[PDB]
RNA sequence: UGAGUAACGCUUGGGAGUGAGAAUCUCCCAAACCGAUUGACUAAGGUUUCCUGGACCAGGGUCGUCCUUCCAGGGUUAGUCUGGACCUAAGCUGAGGCUGAAAAGCGUAGGCGAUGGACAACAGGUUAAUAUUCCUGUACUUACAGUUAGACUGAUGGAGUGACAAAGAAGGUUUUCCACCCCCAUAAUUGGAUUUGGGGAUAAAUCAUAAGGUGGUACAAUAGGCAAAUCCGUUGUGCAUAACAUUGAGUGAUGAUGUCGAGUGAAAGUAGCGAAGGUGGUAUUAAUCAUGCUUUCAAGAAAAGCUUCUAGGGUUAAUCUAGCUGUAACCAGUACCGAGAACGAACACACGUAGUCAAGGAGAGGAUCCUAAGGUUAGCGAGUGAACUAUAGCCAAGGAACUCUGCAAAUUAACCCCGUAAGUUAGCGAGAAGGGGUGCUUAUGUAAAAGUAAGCCGCAGUGAAGAACGAGGGGGGACUGUUUAACUAAAACACAACUCUAUGCCAAACCGUAAGGUGAUGUAUAUGGGGUGACACCUGCCCAGUGCUGGAAGGU
RNA sequence: AUGAGCAGGUUGAAGGUUGAGUAACAUCAACUGGAGGACCGAACCGACUCUCGUUGAAACGAUAGCGGAUGACUUGUGAUU
């Protein structure tokens, strides 16, 4: 036993997650494995659940949570969720998002769910 | 004169003593001339095709032999000095460059006390005995310095030509001929009473006593080191085998090609040069 | 020269832009049984003119139909470069 | 680390080359035997 | 059959497109680190693997709409570059020849043969190419012949030159870096504020100028380098102390109204445009001077080439040089990968290697970690947190009780300041031991600094990463080092050195049979062999036998 | 045979210059010197060890250390047995 792929890690969850809640936040409806969102519905929620203060401090505190898209950049994300998104998920007391089920992946079988917002 | 200092190791020891060659010389820089140079290289014990003559060679630096010259006839009598004595790295001993009056510049082994500046000539006739003079044996009287000795008329110099080494005139013979010579190597013959002979003793008295301290030094001098000849296969050297050091069993222990050398009669004795024999190491003749 | 050491001109695209050039860079393939100056003097020879420059490449025996049925290799033919002078042309 | 075999064009060249064997009359008379076995490798150059 | 068993041969995300078909193809943007390497120059090699488009019978450890796969087509340009036409080194061959049944070995003249010597252009540009090879500019050289002019040269031969180590050191030299300016851009909310990023150069060639460096330079006669000498050798006078022969970094201007440039940047980041284009110190940096200089011994190529000497001669001229003009520059290479999936290694192999250069931050430094440039997706994946199995992180407590064992692991580690024992053959011992401190800020501090004072903080201050666990006793071996490619690397081997012996020239010896060669181009203070085997004092009885040597009579 | 290369940090030697010093030696001080089959320590070499791999990419390997690493130095090229 040598030299070989690190596989997963938490530090490698910790950055997969990030970059799934950058990618959802840059389009809103992902079609991803179960698996990672069933992981990543905690850190949503307690995001979407944070970010109503709607604060400064809540500016720097999901600052650590995006990353640079191509499709938007990092601080008018800031401005539009504070602004509009953020506030718009006070109605329901949590199930804040759906992932539901799709079929299978066709190369190695892993279970596609389509994970969108609405309140 | 050989000087031993501690060398800082912090690995063992050693004992290279070495020569001052500043004080006894000028400056301590190899000083090279186009005039006389002939280079040598390590031959590696080895024959015409590649196999092997002569055992453990190689190592040793890269040297250009400087050209000496021993003809000692293309120019004679006339006036000539020595311009500078200097080492030979391919000789054991020290050579000088002199200068025939017509302004002809050449290399001899220097004989032990000599100076420069002194004028020295060689001639075929009576002239000084002084050290490094060139005399026919004709002319020579008994118990004189001699070295570098040649056995043919004019066949160059060959006995007595390593550093401290020389020869001494036991007179010449009752019927006038073969000039007879108490020989280096405690021997005893009779050369050709007109052989050309140089008087003198070879520099470099003190070359016994250089001390080469480290094998590496040994072998930068082109030696290579080589496992005894117990510890060998049966094979190849017949002495060699057994388990467990086993050692020599046998009187007189063989060489690698498997014969006797203590003391036994090994010689050719059928030379010419024994028919003019004194003392060999031996009884008389 | 001999003159038997030209066997043919190429002509694409790039010998388009090639021949478009100043320079009037014409590319053949030859035999090459010539130097330089020898390829030089044969084409001074089939028509009179001098040319400008005279470059030369080869390409060595390369499999030809790569692997196949009957499969082999290519010839080696000389490409030679040659530029007219800057003004001259021929229509041929 | 250090292979058995190097891909030494020249070096082969010069010691299994034609000429190699041609200045030898062993060589020329195992190149008879390589004739009798009507091989396709003959030498370097028909190899 | 074993059977879906083991494995998928060092590794990703999301979105979108094409596509009937997507973890596997790509478009965008992410992430990951290397970064003295995942860079680039690349040498050799494999030589088309390099490119465009089509599809992927075969293969891709799955995948395949895609690949170094195939199909069709296509790509590599040298007057100055490498090696040819120049050279020799090791070494090799070798007629007429030594020479051995035949066959063959040897080697003269001759003829080959780098791993070295000598040799005339730079930048930028282009396109699917690749290019000091093609081109824009500015160049340069070589001959070839003509021409004019100066106008005696000088080999084939001699001589100088070519033509010489390693190692150290400090000068100079431009850089670099920094202080600093210019210019481009810059103006910011989330708490606080106008702030940070980048650039600033320009060659070959020419001259002017080369700081300086090396090391004798005019005269006389010469005794000599087959012959030949004015060249050289050569002894004096003289300039010696420096005239002189030689030479050289660097600076400036042409080159260049150019390139380039912070950058700006239309139908592609492309067509176009394009400021600054600098100052001073520099205790770091670096390479030209430099083939410099020096220390030492185990003392460090020739040939081609350049010139000279007389030669050889010619002088109704040759030759050389100068100018001008014409002419021309021939042979093969220029793709791509190229310390690896394009070399091999059985291979998409986690495998190993030629040279060269290789940034910023601290750092002595290529140690260390992260980034600059460059470059990236290691051809299977997903679910899960059972046993068992690798790796780690942790462990309280004892602190060797386990073992055949202190095997493993561990405290140990960087810097600064100390101090270090006995013994020592005076070198060492000795990172001895053992300890103290290292953070920040405000100042003192010099040129940065090393340090010092005041205050403050932590749970500790290389606050990360990179760093010895010792002391003593006994045995051998002295020892640094070589060894059983590939189970055990040492107390084995080697060994300096000691001892003994043998060996005197066509030496002995060794190879071969001789030939021939080494020995050896050696010469008893040289070499071999046989024992020992840092250093010190010794090497005690015995020649019975034999071994070796010797001898003279004699039995044979 | 011909070449190339081995960061840096160290420690600091033989030797030598001046002086003290001795009638002269002798002895030592200051200074230069920058070597050591010297030390680390890189690249690199080899593999002493713990473990793993055990039809492994591996027909000698994977990391961690480890003995060196300017000399008993390596290599590159050709040749030679």
């Amino acid at each position: 036993s040598y030299i070989n792929k690190p596989g997963k890690t938490s530090a490698w969850r910790v950055m997969t997650v990030r970059q799934q809640v950058s990618a959802v936040l840059a389009y809103g409806k992902i079609e991803t494995t179960l698996k990672k969102a069933k992981n990543t519905q905690k850190r949503l929620d307690k995001l979407i659940t944070l970010a109503k203060v709607d604060n400064f401090n809540n500016r720097r505190q999901v600052k650590k949570w995006l990353l640079n898209t191509n499709l938007f950049d990092v601080d008018q994300l800031m401005d539009h969720l504070f602004s509009k998104v953020a506030p718009k998920y006070e109605k329901t007391p949590g199930g804040y998002s759906r992932v539901l089920k799709l079929g299978p992946r066709r190369g190695d079988a892993t279970e596609m769910a389509i994970l969108q917002l609405t309140d | 004169p050989i000087k031993k200092i501690i060398s800082r190791s912090n690995s063992g020891i050693h004992h290279s003593t070495v020569i001052d060659y500043k004080k006894l010389l000028t400056t301590n820089k190899n000083k090279p001339e186009k005039s006389l140079l002939v280079t040598l290289k390590k031959h590696g014990g080895r024959n015409n095709q590649g196999k092997i003559t002569v055992r453990h060679q190689g190592g040793r630096n890269k040297r250009k032999y400087r050209i000496i010259d021993f003809k000692r006839t293309h120019y004679d009598n006339i006036e000539a000095t020595v311009k500078s004595i200097e080492y030979d790295p391919n000789r054991s001993c020290f050579v000088s460059l002199i200068t025939y009056a017509n302004g002809a510049k050449s290399y001899i082994i220097s004989p032990d006390g000599i100076k420069v500046g002194d004028k020295i000539l060689a001639s075929e006739h009576p002239i000084d005995i002084k050290p490094g003079f060139s005399m026919p044996l004709a002319f020579i009287p008994e118990g004189t310095q001699v070295h570098n000795i040649e056995l043919h008329p004019k066949g160059g110099g060959q006995i007595a030509r390593s550093a401290g080494s020389y020869a001494r005139i036991l007179g010449q013979d009752e019927t006038g001929k073969y000039v007879i010579l108490q020989l280096l190597s405690g021997e005893t013959r009779k050369f050709l009473k007109e052989c050309r002979a140089t008087v003198g003793v070879v520099s470099n008295l003190d070359h016994n006593l250089v001390v080469i301290g480290k094998a590496g030094r040994n072998r930068h001098r082109g030696i290579r080191p080589t496992v005894r000849g117990s510890a060998m296969n049966p094979n190849d050297h017949p002495h060699g085998g057994g388990e467990g050091r086993s050692p020599v069993g046998r009187d007189a222990p063989r060489t690698p090609w498997g014969k006797r050398h203590m003391g036994v009669k090994t010689r050719n004795m059928k030379k010419a040069s024994t028919n003019l024999i004194i003392r060999n190491r031996k009884g008389e003749q | 020269d001999v003159t038997n050491v030209l066997l043919k001109p190429v002509l694409t695209e790039k010998v388009y832009f090639n021949q478009m050039g100043e320079t009037k860079k014409y590319v053949f393939v030859v035999n090459p049984k010539a130097s330089k100056t020898r390829v030089k003097l044969a084409f001074e020879l089939v028509y009179g003119i001098k040319p400008l420059k005279v470059n030369t490449l080869i390409r060595k025996p390369t499999t030809i139909r790569g692997g196949s049925r009957f499969p082999g290799l290519s010839k080696l033919e000389k490409l030679a470069v040659i530029t007219l002078p800057k003004g001259i042309a021929i229509s041929v | 680390m250090k292979r058995t075999y190097q891909p030494s064009k020249l070096k082969r060249a010069k010691t299994h080359g034609f000429l190699a064997r041609m200045a030898t009359a062993s060589g020329r008379k195992v190149l008879k035997l390589r004739r009798k076995k009507q091989r396709a490798q003959l030498t370097v150059s028909s190899e």
